[PDB]
């Protein structure tokens, strides 16, 4: 996997790939690595597919129970901490997870939390997680400004996954985009790398290492 | 640290009606990191084509070694080496390193210039010869290639049809392997013309 | 050792190599030049096992210089790279192999073209528009995939290289104490002092 | 030291059409280089128009199928004979599998049936419960042989429209049950040729709104 | 591999299957495991494929030179001695398991050789992963004073036992008959009981299906 | 373990043990709460049959549960400590998991839930 | 294996079962573990089949070359050649060999050579995995200067018991008689020896 | 986690037209030592089932006691214990199969390979295998250990698929089983000459044969075999 | 250890050597490996001294409590209690026990219990490290319905050979006779049995 | 985690803690505050195993805050340090011990004295004029042995601390992305923003 999410003037961008692997065997090219917890919360998946999938849908149930009990949507901080406290109980048992809890609330504003299976929990503006995280960072960091437009931010997130999908053997398939605003998350489509690469190469003039 | 799957890559060969085809991907990586998308795995010495998968340093070394040996062969014999003879040379050379082998999966392809017969062969890393009427596969997506070839292949295909079959065999096999892909090349070989085509494939 | 980069542009090859030499919990030196001039228009940077690196570099340097004197002629970058690859390809099945990774940047005077070769300790040679060894590649390759163009000037190449160093200084765990940058072109090899 | 796992070989394959779904699997059961049975079925009708196969270690495979079949029974008891939808079955199986996360069922699970809109559905699971709906999935020993062939022939991957300069893709379309069974039979005969743990016989379970039908075909016994 | 050897009235017959494996994958569906050492001395080989070929060729080469040197037809015991001493020297690392048979001026002979260097003498022998399936048949049906046609039947039946019951063996039966006073007859693909059935579909693609980036003519001439 | 159901229904549908617990509250010193536009004030009676008291150290009638919430009571003094302690622990536990101090409604809901549990648990009054 | 060699009035008799194994599979049920290194000097083989064959072949070569130069070698000499190979290559060998021969001066003689390569001259010797089960029986029943018929019965009864208990032993009981009269080969089948 | 001590080798079996046959030798091995010779490894349950067991003998004796208890427990408050509610082979198997898999799942297996042979109440032949891993399978012929490698090939020549079962008589089937037992005696180093054989027929019922011997063996050709290659005398 | 128990006309006799070891050191040369779990039910112990003692103690307790409630237990019952302990604790035990007793209905009986915890009823049983060397001898010499004197000689000769070959066996030969007449203890010293 | 330092001067305790959080070959964050306020005049910094550190810090924080509310009183730095030590001393013989090393800087209001406690994961407590955990001590201790005086001002302590950070930035292999500095004195806890 490769996944990212960053904060900017117009909210949060979240972008992920869609490949699953068993060693060198490409198991799937159509995995959903973003989970929609509620209309204002997103969770990203990297590491063990089952671990991420099982516990992040479980997290969604805990978030639903919070708003039933408290008559108020759960904070991004509290949601992320439910997950981090859960995995910390299993620390040493062998769970494999690199997740990002992204969302907007009134009291917090746009917020991103990194949560992994050894119990690390970090608030931050930019994170890239997975086997292709470094490739994504390389492009994202070198083009990131706070004042990016919604249009430019969406592209940079998409372009950063594409970068990693290309170079990392264990990333690929397609790009799933999300934009998180004060009004909630908005899905910005599934983008197959099969077509997206050549479209970007031609229009942008990049990827000159590849035989055109 | 399994020598045969550090760099990645695949080669496949097929026979048709009075023709042969041999194809390979272009990837060279270091485990997860893709490094080069120009690394061709098919070479030729006269009219005899050799494809080599596995550890890339041994691929390069063996190419240089067989160029060496076929050049001396030609000088002394005063003729180009034939596929059947070259196959035996590859087998001898690999078995010479029986207990310290080159980590490779070579594939010979070509047409005997005297008889006109299409010929393909495959080897394990220590030289055992695997001759076939239909197809030979090699590389990190060999399972995939076996499955593609065994279903897609039919005998006596015309050069233009054989191109489609072997290309689709390679492409779809490569897309199910993390270490194979990043471009592809197909050689269509007739008695006295050879066409080389680069395929458009997904670059992830 | 650790970080070595290479970028081939229109008219030159630019090599950037980290200045740090670390042993244990101490940075012993912050001005180390991880490169050797093999010939007037050929430069080799290196990284890997302590001792092995410089020993291998200087051994290659001696051999190329010996050739130059014998024939009164400069070997092409392609010829030098193939010699180096074979030496490493021999080495990997020795009793104690050289654990050294190299980049070879050269300007071919007969072709009037810059050339960059990446060779690892196994003897795995590739010609590239841009190259890197070690963990550096995990950041720089994707960055260069985006920003690199084949027709760039030396100045554009240096700015592109600054972008790589900045990224590495942001995301790499270790302090590599900046880089020494050298340019290989038609006029030979020169060092950029202010980077 | 006692090793609680074993490998019983075999391979399975699930394809979904517009108003149907097939789940096929060979009938050979093996350990090491011996054949245990030439006809030991591992694709089962679990009720509510859900067919299921758990391929790999047969003891775990049987245990899981047994538990899911029982889960369907109790779903009826507890929810007024309500039909268990394929999506609900999938989620339930995830919990069955993940329940043994730290001592897994060594199996690759595939279920097939119809969704709540009447359209064909195939779900596939890894050994610890990660699941995904797909048009197409092969599992087991020869999955690596069969799957790329399915990508090419079911989803038309790498196939472009002739004369369009590789610019227009071959359009996706549902396959008829006749076309699907042809692909299944060719997939398994090809797998039988090149994989030693695959052969003897092929049993296909077809699922439509009318119920679950079976078809059997001989495979090479060497 | 399954390989056998059976003695009869006026000579000896050997046989073998034709499957070559790489793990669970069938690498070669029709490989030749019957090796000529001299015109009337043949060797059936199981184990590491390259080893059985190389060691049989080397000893065959040296046997030819010896035959020319001595102006005599080579003896089976010479091939036996040369093979066993070579294999013993390599302490089993050359994984060749051989059944050596033939006729010479001394008579007809049948031997077996293990990778470590031990040799056996017998009227009937079997080696390889399918040797137990084969030996079961040999122990059930062998008798003293077999005819030529009876021995071929027994030998090929023993190989079939391997083909059907051993996953390490498959495809076809090769046979070689070495009778006293006659030329040795090599019967390549004596039985072919594993012919692939007709495929359900032709997968011939419409021309232009594959997207192409570049074309060029390759120069093979000087 | 002592299991007896002490709080049970009577023929008329009353739980006498709960109602008798209210009589204990009625016996306790008066407590009053009044909330203004921008504040809340908690007033408490202290009986004057106790002279020679040490007011420095004597348990105060109003207790801080957290830095932003307070609790006063009427009834058995010993009982109140158990409720206050549980409330204070829950206050810190909430800050730990939710990363935000309790709302007054939440803290109240917890304390009330504890009280209810003691009306249908065996072996407790 | 179960093997033994026994001296008696007229010379010496060697005895052996006929079983060779890989694990619990019987690779050969009619093996000949009694093996000629000279006209009237034979050996019983136990341990690795490859090792004992390779050794016996080398010894036979050595004694053939000895005979060409110095005439018939003594049984002691033959045992010394076995020892030299077994001792000097002890790290790479798994061979338990019993050497037995007939001289006219020395009559019957038996030398046993265990794993280490030590030599032991004895009136009779037992060896191989199955020998463990007949130490008690053989010690109680062996007498010196037995007749041919008595010695045959002694070996037959002994190996019968060794075979009965040892899974690694079985098949037929082969025997080789070494006397002034010549060399006689005897065989005894299960149906006879099992019901002793 | 265990290791087997006293062990029993192959159990072999097959279906024929009217029922099933099963056989197993009477040996209790202790490593390479052929220690116990009076060991019965076929255990009848009622008049319609025989359970053949290989592997650890202490675990076999435990399973004997379980089956013995199962008969007792089934008879409790059961007026039809010798009629409609008698123990079927399929009940006996499923019980053992459950136990075997539960024991492997607790990492403390019963170190056995088991074959349950019998005839159901409706006349159907029952033959199914289960082992220490809880792996179960059914086939016209079934065998454990060396029997799987040597007996199955021989028995499969008689009954190669389902349609061969009606064509196979009890005389032909027993002949094949008895032959397979001889072959195992030639080739299995932990086999004995003495064995037991059981036939469960839908007409004639349970026939239990004890103290059988392997006979009509070929050993004569051994006299002609001399040396290991070049030796002539 | 070398141990054995043998049934005969009038009942059963148990036999044992008297050696206990740690490595090659003899920790006790006068050990009593024949042990009373009931008046006329005894056992022979082999394997770990601690394990077999702890087991025998528990069995003796069980049979004492059995006797208090249900009267004299059968030899089979005693063997079943040994089995239950050995089988259920097989992972933590190294015990090879022979159980022998005299009933008036059942006369002499012998049950052997090897490492796994299986039970085997036999006419006679041998066990312990030294038993390996006398399988051949004992099988050839045992007869059913022997006399007391014959059975004593059989055990004496057998254990003499077991002791002779096994380094882990030695000392005196103890024996316990179980008949209707009662319980008799016999001892035999090296000077007698060594020169048999 | 990695670098945590502490210096006790005349009237205050100064804690400096590295800002980097590194996992693998990536610096995930460069602004991490490795500290928790246990009470108004007590601050605890921490370093060690990922997850364990923050979990332990916040668990201690909750307990001290619970005590503060219960007694309407602030525990002394000595009392807090002893509570923390015992928790770690329990932990070390648990099924899974906390792998966390801490420094506790506090101002005792009853004594009007600054106090610095160094406690490792084993539960090894010492009061010190200056402290460090991990490899940092191998440079800073000798440096402070030379330049430290017991009567220094807060400003002098900050300059002394700058000298430590400079040395670590020169000789440490890893880039720890600077430090967050906090001062504990009679007026409580405050953060220096420009360091
Ligand atoms: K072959
Ligand atoms: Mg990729
Ligand atoms: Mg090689
Ligand atoms: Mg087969
Ligand atoms: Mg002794
Ligand atoms: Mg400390």
């Amino acid at each position: 996997t490769t996944t990212l999410a960053f904060r900017f003037q117009g909210g949060i961008i979240v972008a992920v790939d869609s490949r699953a692997t068993a060693g060198n065997w490409v198991a799937s090219q159509t995995v959903k690595k973003v989970i929609e917890i509620n209309p204002f919360l997103l969770g990203t998946m990297a590491g063990g597919a089952a671990d991420c999938q099982f516990w992040e849908t479980w997290l969604g149930s805990q978030c639903r129970l919070h708003e039933l009990r408290e008559k108020e949507r759960i904070s991004v901080a509290a949601a992320s901490k439910i997950l981090s406290n859960l995995v910390y109980q299993y620390k040493g048992a062998g769970l494999s997870m690199g997740t990002m809890i992204c969302g907007y609330t009134r009291k917090e504003g746009p917020t991103i939390y990194y949560v992994d299976s050894d119990g690390t929990r970090l608030k931050g503006d930019i994170f890239c997680v997975g086997s292709g995280q470094t490739f994504a960072y390389g492009v994202l960091d070198s083009n990131y400004k706070w004042d990016l437009s919604v249009e430019d931010a969406l592209y940079l997130g998409k372009r950063s996954i594409l970068a990693a999908a290309h170079r990392d053997a264990y990333s690929g398939g397609s790009v799933n985009l999300y934009h998180v605003t004060e009004d909630g998350w908005i899905y910005h489509g599934n983008h197959d790398v099969g077509e997206l690469f050549w479209k970007v190469k031609e229009e942008e003039g990049s990827f000159n290492n590849v035989i055109g | 640290s399994d020598p045969s799957s550090i760099n990645g890559g695949i080669v496949v060969a097929m026979t048709g009606k009075d023709c042969v085809a041999i194809a390979c991907d272009l990837r060279l990586g270091s485990q997860s990191l893709g490094v080069s998308n120009k690394f061709e795995k098919i070479f030729h010495y006269g009219h005899v084509f050799l494809g080599i998968t596995g550890l890339a340093t041994d691929v390069t070394t063996l190419n240089e070694m067989f160029r060496y040996k076929t050049n001396l062969y030609k000088l002394k014999e005063e003729r180009a080496i034939e596929p059947e003879t070259f196959t035996q040379l590859v087998s001898s050379s690999l078995y010479e390193r029986r207990f310290g082998p080159y980590f490779v999966g070579p594939v010979v392809a070509g047409i005997n210039s005297k008889s006109g017969k299409p010929f393909i062969a495959g080897f394990d890393l220590i030289g055992c010869i695997d001759e076939a009427k239909d197809f030979i596969v090699s590389g990190t997506a060999s399972d995939q290639l076996f499955g593609m070839c065994e279903s897609l292949y039919e005998p006596n295909l015309e050069p233009e049809d054989l191109f489609e079959t072997i290309s689709q065999a390679l492409l779809n096999a490569a897309d199910r392997d993390a270490l194979s892909g990043w471009g592809a090349v197909v050689y269509i070989i007739k008695k006295d013309e050879v066409v080389k085509r680069y395929l458009k494939m997904r670059q992830d | 050792m650790d970080i070595i980069l290479g970028i081939r542009v229109q008219d030159s090859v630019i090599l950037a190599s980290s200045k740090a030499v670390t042993r244990g919990i101490s940075v012993l030196k912050d001005s180390d030049d991880k490169t050797r001039q093999l010939s007037p228009h050929t430069l080799m940077s290196f990284a890997g096992e302590a001792g092995d690196t410089v020993q291998f570099a200087e051994y290659i340097q001696a051999n190329i210089q010996l050739y130059s004197i014998r024939e009164d002629y400069e070997l092409s970058p392609q010829a030098v790279s193939s010699f180096v690859r074979q030496e490493l390809a021999k080495s990997i099945r020795s009793r104690r192999p050289y654990q050294v990774n190299v980049l070879i940047g050269g300007y071919d005077k007969k072709k009037n073209k810059p050339e960059l070769y990446q060779i690892d300790y196994l003897g795995t040679k590739v010609e590239l528009p841009y190259g890197a060894h070690g963990y550096s590649g995990f950041y720089t390759f994707s960055l260069l995939d985006h920003h690199y163009r084949p027709d760039m000037t030396t100045e554009e190449g240096l700015d592109l290289l600054k972008l790589c160093v900045q990224e590495l200084e942001k995301r790499m765990p270790m302090d590599f104490k900046g880089v020494i940058v050298k340019i290989v072109d038609k006029d030979g090899i020169r060092q950029v002092d202010d980077f | 030291q006692f090793n609680p796992y074993g490998d019983n070989g075999g391979t399975i394959l699930g394809i979904a059409g517009e108003d149907f779904a097939v789940l096929a699997g060979d009938t050979r059961n093996i350990t090491d280089y011996s054949i245990n049975s030439r006809y030991e079925p591992k694709v089962f009708d679990c009720g509510d128009n859900i067919v299921m196969s758990a391929n790999g270690f047969a003891a775990d495979g049987d245990a899981l199928v047994k538990r899911f079949k029982n889960s369907v029974k109790w779903y009826h008891f507890d929810h007024n004979d309500k039909k268990l939808s394929i999506n609900s079955a999938a989620r339930n199986i995830q919990h069955l599998l993940y329940g043994k996360r730290f001592f897994p069922y060594y199996v690759h699970t595939i279920i097939a049936g119809l969704d709540e809109d009447g359209k064909g559905a195939v779900y596939s699971f890894d050994p610890v419960g990660s699941y995904e709906r797909e048009q197409c999935r092969a599992g087991g020993a020869a999955a690596s042989l069969i799957m790329p062939f399915l990508d090419n022939q079911v989803n038309f991957k790498n196939q472009y429209e002739p004369g369009t300069n590789g610019k227009v893709k071959k359009p996706l379309k549902y396959l008829s049950v006749e076309e699907v069974i042809k692909l299944v039979r060719d997939s398994f005969t090809s797998a039988t040729e090149r994989h030693i743990q695959v052969g003897d016989g092929l049993e296909i379970l077809i699922v439509t709104k009318d119920g679950v039908r079976k078809e059997f075909y001989e495979l090479k016994r060497d | 591999t399954t390989i056998v050897g059976v003695k009869f009235n006026n000579g000896v017959v050997i046989a073998a299957d034709t499957r070559s494996t790489q793990g669970p994958i069938v690498a070669d569906k029709n490989c030749a495991k019957l090796h000529r050492i001299s015109p009337k001395i043949w060797c059936a080989g199981a184990g590491t494929a390259a080893d059985t070929e190389a060691v049989t060729q080397l000893i065959g080469s040296n046997i030819e030179l010896h035959s020319l040197y001595t102006s005599r037809e080579p003896r089976v015991v010479s091939a036996l001695q040369m093979l066993k001493q070579h294999l013993f020297k390599y302490q089993g690392h050359i994984g060749a398991y051989l059944i050596v048979a033939g006729v010479d001026p001394t008579g007809s002979h049948l031997f077996s050789i293990d990778a470590h260097g031990s040799t056996d003498v017998g009227y009937y022998l079997s080696l390889g992963s399918g040797s137990l399936a084969a030996m079961a048949v040999l122990e059930s049906h062998w008798k003293q004073d077999l005819t030529k046609e009876e021995a071929i039947k027994l030998a090929s039946d023993a190989i079939q036992a391997g083909i059907w019951n051993d996953l390490g063996s498959g495809s076809n039966v090769d046979v070689c008959v070495m009778e006293i006073g006659k030329d040795a007859e090599y019967l390549r693909n004596y039985l072919t009981p594993n012919v692939r059935e007709e495929k359900q579909k032709s997968y011939k693609f419409p021309r232009g299906t594959t997207a192409v980036l570049k074309e060029s003519i390759v120069n093979i001439c000087d | 373990g002592y299991d007896r159901a002490l709080s049970i229904f009577s023929p008329d549908g009353h739980i006498f043990q709960v109602e008798y617990a209210l009589e204990a509250v009625k016996r306790g010193t008066c407590a009053v709460g009044v909330k203004g536009k921008n504040c809340v004030v908690l007033g408490c009676e202290r009986r004057s049959t106790l002279k020679l008291q040490d007011t420095r150290i004597t348990p105060s009638k109003v207790s801080k549960i957290d830095s932003h919430v307070v609790l006063s009571f009427s009834g058995l003094n010993a009982d109140s400590r158990i409720l206050i302690e549980k409330a204070r622990v829950e206050a810190q536990s909430h800050r730990l998991t939710l990363e935000d101090p309790v709302t007054v409604e939440y803290l109240t809901r917890y304390v009330a839930g504890v009280q209810q549990r003691y009306t249908q648990s065996g072996g407790v009054r | 294996t179960s093997i033994m060699a026994v001296t008696f009035k007229d010379g010496v008799i060697l005895g052996a079962d006929s079983r060779t194994t890989t694990g619990a599979y019987i690779a050969n049920r009619v093996t000949d573990k009694l093996t000629r290194v000279h006209d009237k000097i034979w050996c019983c083989r136990s341990g690795s089949a490859a090792d004992t064959q390779a050794i016996a072949d080398i010894v036979q070569y050595h004694l053939e070359l000895y005979t060409s130069q110095y005439g018939t070698p003594s049984t002691e000499t033959a045992a010394s050649v076995f020892k030299e190979l077994c001792y000097e290559n002890k790290d790479n060998l798994t061979a338990g060999i019993i050497v037995a021969g007939y001289d006219d001066k020395n009559k019957g003689e038996v030398y046993t050579i265990p794993l280490g390569g030590s030599v032991h001259k004895l009136p009779y010797a037992i060896a191989g995995s199955g020998s463990t089960f007949i130490y008690g029986y053989c010690d109680k029943n062996f007498r010196e200067n037995m007749s041919k018929e008595e010695t045959v019965d002694f070996i037959k009864h002994s190996l019968s018991q060794a075979i009965k208990w040892d899974g690694s032993s079985g098949g037929v009981i082969r025997m080789v008689v070494l006397t002034a009269a010549g060399v006689e080969r005897l065989i005894f089948y299960p149906d006879e020896y099992e019901q002793l | 986690t265990q290791q087997p001590i006293v062990t029993g080798t192959s159990v072999i079996s097959m279906k024929y037209d009217n029922g099933v046959i099963i056989a197993a030798d009477n040996l209790g091995s202790y490593g390479s030592l052929l220690r116990f010779n009076g060991v019965e490894r076929l255990i009848p349950v009622g008049d319609n089932t025989v359970v053949g067991i290989s592997g650890d003998i202490s675990d076999m004796q435990h399973i004997e006691r379980l089956l013995k208890d199962l008969v007792t427990e089934n008879a409790y408050d059961n007026p039809l214990a010798d009629a409609e509610e008698a123990l079927e082979p399929s009940y006996i198997f499923e019980y053992l199969a459950t136990v075997m898999y539960q024991r492997r799942s607790k990492m403390n297996p019963l170190w056995n390979a088991i074959i349950v042979a019998g005839v159901q109440s409706n006349g159907d032949q029952f033959l199914r295998y289960v082992n220490l891993l809880g792996v179960t399978y059914s086939s016209p012929t079934l065998a454990t250990g060396f029997g799987a490698h040597m007996a199955n090939p021989l028995l499969r020549k008689v009954v190669d698929r389902e349609s061969d079962i009606p064509k196979t008589t009890v005389q032909v089937a027993e002949e094949a089983i008895v032959n397979a037992m001889r072959v195992l005696y030639y080739r299995d180093a932990r086999s004995s000459r003495n064995f037991s054989l059981a036939i469960i027929d839908k007409n004639t019922g349970l026939t239990f044969k004890k103290n059988l011997q392997v006979e009509n063996m070929k050993w004569d050709f051994a006299k002609d075999i001399k040396g290991y290659g070049t030796q002539k005398i």
